[PDB]
């Protein structure tokens, strides 16, 4: 299908998210993180893996 | 032992059947033989030059 | 990193989240500057700011 | 085009630039929407 | 500098032979100079080892 | 504001006028 | 010729694979090819990386993340709706999972 | 001028963007910055360098 | 005939396979 | 190569991909400028570049 299949607007396919913030115990290491899923494009969480 | 020595990991693969595949298509997908922006490099299209 | 596709810069609406900023590795965003700002101002005095 | 020049021993590259016109249009219809439009006419980015 | 900067290596002699074929459209002209790699970093890489 | 020369520096009882919009510096 | 063996170009023995490091495809000079920042390297398929510099590396091998999205989109079409393992059937002698070996 | 020219409204000149996240690669540095400009006031990116 | 006659026949209703069944298309370069 | 199969010529538009060459193996283009040559001109004479 050659239409309303790709954007063609410049989007990236992999995004990186660095934490907004993280902490540390000494048992525990908390990171969050601050997606924002674009405003058209929307993303299943079968990927979102921790690196 | 904690005789051991101070040292650096390395890493690799090795695929020994395997042809490196880049498929002609927008979103790298395979939905036809006929690629998707195979078929959108005939609009009275032009000649490309590659490298 | 200006030029280098990997390391990109991102200017772009919070809402929508599309950079509006793209690198092709072909502009020299440093020279372009040096020129510009040598042929606009007398680049005989130093300026400690922008160095 | 080729090029004759002066030989040196150690490796060098030659740099030719190729004068274009690398002009951008950015529109902003409103609030916070930012669509700018890259144009580089000789060598273009798309096809 | 509105241009495309290519940079094309050149061995410790002689001459070379760039490019290939385009439109050439609104086109403005040339512009070389001649560069040493080891000065000039490999190209726009996030981190040149060489 | 319609009448977008009151927000210019007046010289006399006029406001200060030049110019030209606009920037086509570009060569090398 | 004075050889004789397993000759790749017609018995389809492709061991020298791994050896690649990046691939830059370019049209009329000027374009490269993927463009529109797709990967996360635009300017190449980086297929090896060696500095590893921010997170690109992918497994528990090297090869980058772009490279194995690439390859599982074109072998599989797995990279988006996550990364589990491709079928049986489609899983051959000439594919990329059944001899990638970290 | 005096009117129609400066807000009067007790408004900031030098604005401060602390980073909403960063991450430091020993290779390279990367902060990510949100700049909300204002509701009517403007900006020249002239300004904003980085600190 | 109704090329009924060219097929088995399970019982009385002919084993005939999908009509669209036709036609092929297995190509890859990997 | 003039009718062989593998070896041929592709005169034709530098976008079109389509050739304006066909050569079917039972054409005999040689014989066809032997005889050609033969009859539109007196071949006691010797040209010295078409030998």
């Amino acid at each position: 299908p050659t239409h309303d299949v790709t954007t063609e607007r410049s989007q990236r396919l992999q995004l990186r998210f660095v934490p907004v913030d993280r902490e540390d115990t000494q048992y525990s290491y908390k990171t969050r993180f601050q997606l924002a899923v674009g405003d058209n494009r929307v993303l299943d969480m079968a990927s979102t893996y921790f690196d | 032992d904690p005789r051991h020595a101070l040292r650096d990991p390395e890493r690799k693969f090795l695929c020994d059947r395997t042809l490196w595949r880049i498929p002609f298509s927008s979103n790298f997908m395979s939905m036809g033989s006929l690629t998707d922006l195979g078929q959108n490099l005939l609009y009275a299209n032009a000649a490309h030059a590659l490298d | 990193y200006y030029n280098s596709g990997g390391n990109l810069g991102v200017l772009a609406g919070q809402s929508s989240q599309l950079n509006a900023v793209v690198d092709l590795q072909d502009r020299n965003t440093e020279l372009s500057y040096q020129m510009l700002l040598a042929n606009t101002t007398d680049r005989s005095r130093y300026f400690s700011m922008w160095n | 085009m080729t090029f004759e020049m002066d030989p040196i021993n150690e490796p060098t590259l030659l740099y030719v630039l190729f004068e274009v016109f690398d002009v951008a249009r950015v529109h902003q219809p409103h609030r916070g929407v930012i669509e700018v439009v890259y144009l580089r006419t000789p060598f273009s980015a798309g096809n | 500098l509105s241009a495309a900067n290519m940079l094309y290596p050149i061995p410790p002699n002689a001459t070379q032979l760039p490019i290939p074929s385009r439109n050439w459209a609104a086109f403005r002209g040339w512009s070389l100079t001649r560069l040493k790699q080891r000065e000039t970093p490999a190209l726009g890489s996030p981190f040149d080892p060489y | 504001e319609y009448n977008y020369a009151a927000l210019a520096p007046r010289q006399g009882s006029r406001p200060m006028l030049s110019s030209g919009i606009g920037t086509h510096e570009m060569h090398g | 010729f004075t050889y004789s063996g397993t000759i790749p170009y017609l018995d389809g023995t492709f061991y020298l694979s791994h050896t690649f490091r990046k691939v830059a495809i370019q049209f009329d000079s000027s374009v490269t090819w993927p463009g529109n920042d797709r990967l996360l390297t635009p300017n190449e398929f980086e297929i090896k990386i060696s500095v590893d510099g921010e997170g690109y590396n992918v497994a528990q091998s090297n090869m980058t993340k772009d490279w194995f999205l690439v390859q599982m989109l074109a072998n599989y079409n797995i990279g988006y709706q996550g990364y589990h393992l491709p079928p049986d059937y489609k899983d051959r002698t000439f594919s990329f999972l059944h001899n990638f070996i970290p």
